[PDB]
C-alpha cells in the first residue's frame, strides 16, 4: 500500500516462526521495541498486527 | 583473528550480537576487550 493509507493485517490463531523472518538477508532492518528478535520463539501474543 | 565475510554481516561481529556467522563459526564473548576492524576487500576478493 501507499503511506497515506497503509494496510493493517491482523494474525491470530496460528504458529509464528519468527526465525524465517529474522533470518532473511533481504531485510535492510528488523530493528525490535519491547522484544529482542531472537526471544520470539519463546513468547507469545493474544494477537500480532502487521 | 583473520577472516574475509559478506559486507552485511559485520553487524554481528561484536559481543552479544547474533545471526549465522556468531551462532556457529566465529563468536566474541559478552565481556570482550579489544577492537573489530574492518574493510571493503571487493578489489581483491572478487572474481
Amino acid at each position: 500500500a501507499s503511506v497515506y493509507a497503509w494496510n493493517r493485517k491482523r494474525i491470530s490463531n496460528c504458529v509464528a516462526d519468527y526465525s524465517v523472518l529474522y533470518n532473511s538477508a533481504s531485510f535492510s532492518t528488523f530493528k525490535c521495541y519491547g522484544v529482542s528478535p531472537t526471544k520470539l520463539n519463546d513468547l507469545c501474543f493474544t494477537n500480532v498486527y502487521a | 583473528d583473520s577472516f574475509v565475510i559478506r559486507g552485511d554481516e559485520v553487524r554481528q561481529i561484536a559481543p552479544g550480537q547474533t545471526g549465522k556467522i556468531a551462532d556457529y563459526n566465529y563468536k566474541l564473548p559478552d565481556d570482550f576487550t579489544g577492537c573489530v576492524i574492518a574493510w571493503n576487500s571487493n578489489n581483491l576478493d572478487s572474481k
